[PDB]
């Protein structure tokens, strides 16, 4: 009754269960091509949770996903969310690029008594508070003002978050993922020029440090570096995508097989 | 009122709705329903919440069968 | 960051109340616009939510002794702080519908890390005590805050960086707390004292606190723990034993 | 010397020409070969290893001459990075500057048509005692050797031709280059 | 001198490529050692060692040489510094260049395969007087005791070899310094 | 319809990608939609 | 006693210019409140930011 209430998955861990969690890693895997750490940290993030072993007081998770543009740190969160729910349209998605100015973080919690719009809260703690147990992606967390972050303190240290009105909601049972984008030409910039993956991840992990607070660092659980994608990731990116363009064309009778040339070219 | 205090209420209220709904409630129900009401219902308040808690289980188990 | 200043505030509240709950918070993370003022004297007349109140004023109303914390105040607005000059001075603070609020048997906390950052950002290019740190950290604070608003607090406290024997202290309080927790759970854990030392210096890190601490004890106890869990239960009631050859954690279940 | 405000996205920061052309790997080598612009041509090499260690480095050459050492650290670097190294001789390359052409990638190395080349012995100068003069002609000579000995490496010609040669000034053609091994092709017009 | 352009989400960076190889922990010293370039190269590697006092600082050496006393000041700098610093010949390492690279962190001073190195006593001149003339040679002989003393001290090399090669201009391959004990290895490409 | 997308604020390509690929937003189905985007896309010398 | 001056809005002062140069102030009913018999004192530190933030750079009441 409370998990058809709250949503929350209380009941108990049957074996069926049991052996999905512990295959999670291959479930993410199945839409993720690369990126093993990642995936292997959230799986043990849902897995705590599960277990009963997180902190009641704290949220499931907080992630911050660094790495190049089509990496799959977005992917790997919708992936997350197809996991946990079953669909991909059940994640909260809060688009960063938009909240560049000072002002947009209104949009998040509410506006202040006496201002337009107090009647209705925050998008994101209405959304939170209608779905407990929700997986919440920051995309593009550069291209916000850094100020906007100072809100998310609270969240990820205590998981509550209090609206314009009054209202408190809880994030204890959400799982937080921040998204953030090196360029090509950044990180090309970020190489040591003379004479003669272990350096790149301490590089970009040094330069994240420069571009956030050292204590809105501290307080997230684990900070994931995606690395390139290499030749073989690609060709089994091309041949997982081709194999569900010809799953999509069988249910329509339609087969069809692409050749290995095909595939590299 | 507190965890236990909640505990004792729901305990007392035990014979009342084993009445209505015709089934046997344990004591371990009654410790779910108000540690499950307390950490994961917030809006709400322990009481109301947990008897809430305890009236749509024994109403479901009894339509069950 | 990660020293103690809202956990001592916390602690305090405990201590007064009986519950870390019994605390009026005020996080000035969401106070960034001056605006934001309205959410603690409520909008001025002729104005939507006149009716409603201040939040902090009806709070303190409803129970005028309470501690108060206003945390990470450099986040805020600095003419946000000018509505605590009346209550540091006073112990009043005036709804907006005119109703005054005592504050007077109130206890008011208000959390910093301003400067924190620039004694580690300083670096000498030409060829250090708790004095000087608290010097220097004062002289940032006297910076980013007004001359009147420093002169109605009663006292200012430096958090001095956590050594290594206090992070042990914190590894042995933290293990415990898990233990007591799982114990609920019949699940019984028992962490010994080389486990926490390596827990101890594997989760160092001198200028994050004991956030490190925590990181560490999820990714050396409770993954494991939830492996085994989920690896067809294994571990309900029975005891485990969580040791350190001197390689790598070893997990012994046992019975009670 | 014109600035350029052409940059992708943004489009907000401006560039001179020079600057402009090494974010395409484009470096120009139009003056005499001292200190300064050798050690500005090796960080410009590092530089560009440095933001790619693969792709291809554009080496423009018109160049006069100039010092012996500076040639020779230019060459070292050229020789040391990872990613090869194109040179397009423009105008004239003479002395040390017909050193740098022949440095280029084997195969990669080109020449416009109406382009000329210039090979000879190194200059110098000795005053002093007479053991001063010794030590200065040994060290010429020297000099002299080990450049001949670096062109028939590069070239695979007999040291005795490039020493025939280089005793006076050896004008070339970039067909008479060609035909000699300095360059790889002359670079026809579209 | 091209200006290097970097883009970050604060703002840009507009690095000329010294500044730039200097972002790196790269000292060039491609001109003749006078007051301000050794005052320029001490303010690099100080605010170098300030920047970070553990990793390693490279400086590129292509010069004929210059005061004795700017050589001493980069060599004070360099021994004074808890980094090490790396000398890199490129190009020329003449009179005070050859001192500063032989100055280098041992086991990390390297030379390009033909790049020359070149060793001697130090010029100077006395005018005047002549208990002025005794002045400046006494002061002369005593820098040049020194240097021979220093250079001795860092390359294994005794004192009389030292007086005996510095006497006339000493030319030096890559392999010669390498055998020499004034570098470490050359850099194979 | 979207006229001008030129001058429009640049949070308007977020929806336009959002909505190409997925064809919903937040639900509202686009798969049955045409998206037609009307775009508006001196010389200093002798010539 | 209007405590703090420099920490309102600048603007609202404009309000009290009635009050200081008639001693009357309207309210929103239109009825005219007198202030003709009261002391009005206003406490500021305006410019004490200011003088504890200006050094002088070269070598009192
Ligand atoms: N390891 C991977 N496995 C499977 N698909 C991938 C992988 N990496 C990238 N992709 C594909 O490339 C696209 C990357 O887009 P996305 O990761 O959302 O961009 P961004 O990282 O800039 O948010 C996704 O649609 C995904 O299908
Ligand atoms: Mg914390």
């Amino acid at each position: 009754v409370i998990a058809g209430w709250t949503g929350i998955p209380l009941t108990k861990i049957n074996e069926t269960e049991s052996e999905k969690l512990l295959s999670l890693e291959d479930t993410l895997h199945e839409r993720v091509i690369g990126q093993k750490d990642a995936v292997n940290s959230i799986s043990k993030a849902v897995r705590r949770a599960r277990a009963g072993l997180k902190d009641p007081k704290r949220p499931i998770g907080s992630f911050i996903f660094l790495g190049p543009t089509g990496v799959g740190k977005t992917e790997l969160a919708r992936a997350l969310a197809e996991s946990m729910f079953g669909d991909d349209d059940a994640m909260i998605r809060v688009d960063m690029s938009e909240f560049m100015e000072k002002h947009a973080v209104s949009r998040l919690v509410g506006a202040p008594p006496g201002y337009v719009g107090h009647d209705d809260g925050g998008q994101l703690t209405e959304k939170v508070r209608r779905k407990p147990y929700s997986v919440i992606l920051f995309d593009e967390i550069e291209k916000a003002h850094p100020d906007v972050f100072n809100i998310l303190l609270q969240v990820l240290d205590d998981g509550h978050l209090t609206d314009t009105k009054g209202r408190t909601v809880d994030f204890r049972n959400t799982i937080i993922i921040m998204t953030s984008n090196v360029g090509a030409q950044e990180l090309q910039d970020q190489r040591f020029a003379g004479f003669g993956y272990e350096t790149i991840r301490k590089t970009m992990l040094k330069e994240l440090k420069n571009s956030f607070r050292p204590e809105f660092l501290n307080r997230v659980d684990d900070i994931i570096v995606f690395h390139k994608l290499t030749k073989e990731e690609l060709k089994e990116i091309v041949t997982m995508m081709v194999n569900k363009l010809t799953n999509r064309l069988s249910e329509q009778n339609i087969n069809i097989i692409v050749t290995d040339k095909a595939k590299d070219k | 009122p507190s965890v236990v205090d909640t505990v004792a209420i729901l305990k007392g209220l035990r014979d009342r709705y084993e009445a209505h709904h015709r089934i046997n409630i344990s004591d371990e129900a009654i410790e779910a329903a108000v540690k499950l009401s307390n950490r994961y219902v917030s809006d709400r308040f322990l009481p109301d919440k947990a008897i809430d808690l305890i009236d749509e289980a024994s109403s479901k188990v009894r339509l069950k069968s | 960051t990660g020293v103690g200043k809202t956990e001592l505030a916390r602690a305090l509240a405990e201590s007064m109340f009986g519950d870390d709950d019994a605390m009026i918070r005020v996080d000035m993370s969401e106070f960034m616009e001056k605006h934001a003022v309205s959410r603690l004297v409520g909008a001025p007349p002729g104005y939507v939510g006149h009716d409603d109140g201040g939040q902090l004023t009806e709070k303190v109303r409803r129970k005028p002794y309470s501690v108060i914390l206003f945390d990470e105040i450099e986040k805020a607005h600095p003419d946000v702080f000018n509505i605590l000059l009346q209550v540091l001075d006073d112990g009043h603070l005036t709804d907006t519908k005119g109703r005054t609020v005592d504050f007077r048997n109130t206890i008011i906390i208000m959390t910093s890390n301003v400067g924190a950052q620039e004694l580690q950002d300083q670096r000498f290019a030409g060829f250090q005590d708790y004095e000087t740190i608290r010097k220097t950290m004062l002289k940032e604070l006297k910076n980013s805050f007004r001359p009147e608003f420093l002169n109605r607090v009663d006292d200012i406290i430096v958090f001095h960086k956590l050594t290594k024997e206090e992070l042990k202290e914190i590894v042995t309080m933290m293990v415990n707390k898990l233990t007591n927790r799982l114990s609920e759970q019949n699940i019984n854990i028992i962490v010994t004292d080389k486990a926490k030392d390596k827990i101890a210096e594997e989760g160092y890190d001198p200028e994050y606190g004991a956030r490190p601490l925590i990181r560490a004890i999820q990714k050396t106890i409770e993954d494991n723990l939830s492996e085994l869990i989920l690896d067809g239960n294994q571990i309900e009631g029975k005891k485990v034993t969580v040791d350190h050859d001197g390689k790598e954690f070893k997990y012994d279940i046992a019975e009670q | 010397i014109p600035t350029v405000i052409e940059t992708t996205n943004r489009g907000e920061r401006a560039y001179d020409i020079y600057s402009r052309l090494l974010k395409d790997r484009i470096i120009m080598l139009g003056s005499q070969i001292d200190d300064n612009v050798a050690n500005s041509i090796v960080s410009q090499l590092l530089f560009l290893q440095a933001q790619d260690s693969e792709k291809d480095i554009y080496l423009y050459i018109n160049s006069p001459g100039g010092s012996v050492t500076a040639g020779f650290a230019i060459y070292d670097t050229i020789q040391h990075i990872k990613p090869d190294v194109q040179t397009i001789c423009i105008g004239m390359a003479a002395s040390m500057g017909s050193f740098l052409l022949a440095a280029g990638a084997k195969g990669k190395r080109f020449a416009l048509p109406n382009a000329e080349v210039m090979i000879h012995q190194p200059l110098g100068g000795a005053q002093g005692q007479a053991t001063e003069i010794e030590i200065a002609a040994n060290h010429i000579l020297k000099t002299r050797e080990k450049l001949n000995r670096i062109l028939s490496e590069r070239t695979g010609q007999s040291i005795e031709k490039i020493q025939k040669d280089t005793d006076r000034d050896n004008f070339l053609t970039a067909e008479e280059a060609k035909e000699y091994g300095l360059i790889d092709e002359v670079m026809v017009p579209e």
